[PDB]
């Protein structure tokens, strides 16, 4: 075990640099390989890797358009995405290169995955609104730009019956999903809340759902 | 200033090997040809499960001793156990019993 | 006799069993061969698998039963499992002692043939340290660095510059 | 620079079917291919390195073969949870190369959906937009017709499905209608799909 | 409700491996039994972070 | 490593497993190397002989009868049977494989040693081309030529006009 | 192949397996090696108390009575007794070969790698006879003679005087 996290910006307007961070918590960082992968919404692509100590070396089709460092005060490390395109959308993912084993050299740990969109579109908030009532309920995460919306009920808590389905692309060019739950109709006598929070606009917000 | 060096990998591995030449040398890399670790249970072979007798023998099994009344249409091997007591609970002479034995031991 | 003229191994290079270390203006850094480690490795699991996937062994059930007037069959059975207890102990470790003799070996052979290499090409531009190291008499970039990793690297194009040094 | 190629593209096998897919590379490349398991939002995991090293803590049902330019994944009998896209990688060389990946969803027993209607909100419309919200939970297989009705067709709603449950191997889809709205009285979802005899038909009565 | 291939009094075994030292009396396509307690095949080289 | 630094080997050289390709003003041949031929046979084939004279076998009638009340003894009969096959099986794979290594290894120890020993003489007379070949910076007539091939070449008195084509 | 360029060994170095024979004005003498001797002695013996230590037998009774009706187990027994005996000879042959083999090799491998370390410093400072003897250009005393020994030969100290008689 060894844990990788993305942090980045999201959302980065055309011909711009993209940047991307990657904290390391388990494990040195001075003391590995670390590689960059990104898949579209189509199949992976290997970025790139680098070493404190140290030769880089980076996938041609993006050679000269990338760019990767390690910060050793922090244990972190980071790439760098200059001039962006339409395809330059996807889902990026830092990973550790293991030591050469009998193997030899794999990617065994992988972090959490961070969604980026290369839009001149603005951050837009989202509209959240109940879907009253074994009876079934939820919420509408409606209007929002761009993706991702994370969507929990009671806190976490209400894990099962649990149903967040995939955002629709809308004709204004905004986002729109539904969260819907499955619970008994002899419990609605209990409290249901639905807990949305949409990080690049900053919009935590929590809904009731009563019939 | 300008170097160039040639060398080898290390890392933090225990594992010891032995050579005709030299004992408990340290290697980066290693494996195991020797098997020593099991289940800790009586599993079905090439899929057939064994015949368990229980508190039986072999004997009382296919007798019928009164207390063997509680057999599959095939069997991989059978199986007692060390305090398998229930055999001939009338005394005398089992003519053959091992050869029955080596007989009935998979069907 | 490379590894143990060569003291230590490397924790630095992560990526391959053989490698380089260069430094230069453009800088420093641990080098894998990857073509000498994969054949290494390819050869190495060709050795391994031989050691075990050549055991085709029969059906047996070990196992046999006799009655206290057949205690002669019981010491024959007893004798036949003990003298493949004893012939394939002491093969198992034989076999063991030898290959983990030559696998070293192999590995030593590699660097030495990996330093050797080297040490053909650069002649006079480089001087050997000791320590497996060539310290130059020039000033060698990362291509001309590469050159050399790849065999291909230009003695002469160097040795004048180099001949200024040496004096 | 070595494209590798991936076979079939999708697949639809039963609950302990063997399953096998195939990769293909376009230059030797011995036995320096792995194979990950890749999970709906989530990172894809290592199951076999070095074309037949099956990766510690992963179950034996999966099991690699070949070298040089042919390769195969095997799953000996196949379980609900292994519902995923797998991925073949190659390391010969840089860069390290994926192929295109392979959808394997779970083939199990007809379940029909329980649909649910859900009027707007009327939150919603203090801001001017009204949504209808149909809901057909735990159905298999995913093809269903949900039709709109004001009892008139509709041509103004998007549906949504999400991906296989990796327990019980079912589905679910949304239908958003979007619109007005004040202007009629009666809105139903008439739902056509393979196990039921005839076509569920939930509505309501806006008030 | 396992399967194996090789059968013991005291467990079943993976017959992965051509040796092992748990019992001499086997069933099966078993893997030949040893007094050994270690069988360490080097893959790698010498391992000296000096 | 000097059977696959020289990729290929000789169709052309027909007369030894060893030898020698010349190119001069009188002419231009495959000659073989007997000396090194000759031992290398001669230390082989004792290697295959080994292999298959050390085995002195007892007589033996492996067929045994026994009947229906038999049936234990029947299957000890066959565990000695299987115990020996699997034995036999086993070591016969590796005997094999393990001595098929050391004769490809011998065959390029001698090749290299060959070359080396060459190498050894000429020193800066010639220049290693690589593929295994030495270019002269001057004449060597067949007379020469044998010299090297039978190990008295005479250095010092060809230096001089090998030293006006290294410059 | 150093062990019959050298064609023969001294009786008169009587204090070692490696060593080295020295002239100049102080004197001359053989004078063994002791680390490399050491060593080979070390890694000998493990080599000798593995094929040995590692035969841990069984208790057995290998002989057996059988009366006039029971030839048949009588000749299973003998099967038994004799399948390992065929064994145990065959493996205990070639184990000898190849162990000999590999010892014989290995004095040899050290030998060589002796005779190439000084080779390796001495460079241009003394020619190389042949015979495996060093013919130094400049005097060699004692204590110059004991640096090459234990490798801390310093060569450019000496090439000025050994330019001298090299031309
Ligand atoms: C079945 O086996 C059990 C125990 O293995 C027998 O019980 C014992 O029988 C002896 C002989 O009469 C008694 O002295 C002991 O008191 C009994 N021990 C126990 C633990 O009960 C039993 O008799 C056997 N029965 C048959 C029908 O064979
Ligand atoms: C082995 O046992 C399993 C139950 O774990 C069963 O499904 C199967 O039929 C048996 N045989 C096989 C897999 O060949």
């Amino acid at each position: 075990q060894v844990q990788l996290q993305e942090s980045g910006p999201g959302l980065v307007k055309p011909s711009e640099t993209l940047s991307l961070t990657c904290s390391v918590s388990g494990a040195s960082i001075s003391s590995y390989y670390w590689i960059w992968i990104r898949q579209p919404a189509k199949g992976l692509e290997w970025i790139g890797r680098f070493y404190t100590s140290g030769s880089p070396n980076y996938n041609p089709s993006l050679r000269s358009r990338v760019t990767m460092s390690v910060d050793t005060s922090k244990n972190q490390f980071s790439l760098k995405l200059t001039s962006v395109t339409a395809a330059d959308t996807a889902v990026y993912y830092c990973a550790r290169e293991e030591h050469i084993t009998f193997g030899g050299v794999i990617v065994r740990y992988w972090g959490q995955g961070t969604l980026v969109t290369v839009s001149p579109a603005s951050t837009k908030g989202p509209s959240v609104f109940p879907l009253a009532p074994t009876a079934a309920l939820g919420c509408l995460v409606k209007d929002y730009f761009p993706e991702p919306v994370t969507v929990s009920w009671n806190s976490g808590a209400l894990t099962s019956g649990v149903h967040t389905f995939p955002a629709v692309l809308q004709s204004s060019g905004l986002y729109s999903l539904s969260s819907v739950v499955t619970v008994p109709s002899s419990s609605l006598g209990q409290t249901y809340i639905c807990n949305v929070n949409h990080k690049p606009s900053n919009t935590k917000v929590d809904k009731k759902v009563e019939p | 200033s300008d170097t160039l060096c040639i060398g080898y990998h290390a890392n933090n591995s225990t594992d010891t090997v032995d050579t005709v030449l030299e004992k408990n040398v340290t290697v980066t890399h290693s494996v195991n040809l020797l098997e020593d670790k099991h289940n800790g249970k009586l599993c079905k072979l090439r899929g057939v499960a064994p015949l368990h007798l229980g508190k039986c023998n072999i004997a009382g099994w296919i007798l019928g001793n009164p207390e063997c009344e509680s057999t599959a249409s095939s069997w991989s091997y059978i199986v007692e156990t060390p305090s398998s007591d229930n055999g001939t609970c009338y005394p005398g002479d089992f003519i053959d019993y091992e050869e029955l034995r080596e007989q009935l031991s998979s069907v | 006799g490379a590894i143990a003229f060569i003291e230590g191994g490397w924790t630095g290079m992560v990526d391959g069993w053989y490698g380089y270390h260069h430094q230069n203006e453009q800088g420093s850094g641990y080098a894998a061969d990857l073509k000498s480690t994969q054949n290494a490795i390819d050869e190495i699991t060709n050795k391994v698998n031989s050691v075990i996937e050549k055991m085709n062994t029969q059906f047996t059930a070990v196992g046999k039963e006799f009655n206290h007037l057949e205690k002669r069959i019981e010491n024959l059975n007893k004798k036949v499992d003990d003298g493949f207890l004893d012939i394939w102990t002491y093969n198992a470790e034989l076999l063991v002692l030898l290959e983990n003799e030559r696998t070293l070996d192999y590995h030593d052979s590699n660097v030495k043939n990996l330093y050797e290499k080297v040490r053909s090409q650069l002649k006079n531009n480089a001087k050997e340290i000791g320590n497996g190291c060539f310290e130059f008499y020039h000033k060698c970039d990362n291509t001309c660095m590469e050159s050399v990793k790849n065999g291909t690297y230009d003695y002469p194009k160097y040795s004048e510059e180099a001949k200024l040094n040496r004096e | 620079d070595i494209q590798m190629t991936q076979s079939p593209a999708t697949l639809s096998a039963s609950v302990g079917d063997r399953v096998s897919i195939t990769c293909r590379a376009s230059q030797s490349i011995s036995s320096w291919l792995a194979w990950y398991q890749q999970k709906p939002g989530k990172a894809p995991k290592l199951l076999i390195y070095k074309a037949s090293s099956l990766e510690s803590g992963v179950p034996s049902r999966f099991s690699g073969s070949g070298s040089g330019s042919e390769f195969t994944l095997t799953i000996s009998s196949l379980q609900p949870d292994d519902f995923a896209i797998y991925y073949c990688q190659q390391y010969n060389s840089y860069p390290w190369t994926f192929g295109q990946g392979t959808k394997v969803e779970i083939k199990r027993t007809v379940a029909a959906p329980s649909v649910f209607i859900f009027p707007p909100s009327d939150e919603q419309l203090k801001s001017g937009t009204a949504s209808v919200v149909c809901l057909l939970n735990n159905f298999y297989p995913r093809e269903a017709k949900v039709q709109w009705k004001v009892n008139a067709l509709q041509s103004n709603s998007q549906e949504s499905v999400t991906e296989q449950d990796s327990k019980d191997s079912t589905y679910s889809l949304s239908s958003t209608l979007t619109l007005d709205y004040e202007k009629h009285k009666v809105y139903a979802c008439e739902v056509t799909h393979q196990g039921l005899s005839s076509p569920v038909t939930k509505s309501f009565n806006r008030g | 409700d396992c399967n194996t291939t090789c059968q013991t009094p005291k467990g079943a075994i993976n017959t992965s491996l051509p040796f092992q030292n748990i019992h001499p009396i086997t069933i099966g396509k078993c893997p030949k039994y040893v007094k050994s307690t270690k069988l360490r095949l080097a893959t790698g080289l010498r391992n000296i972070p000096s």
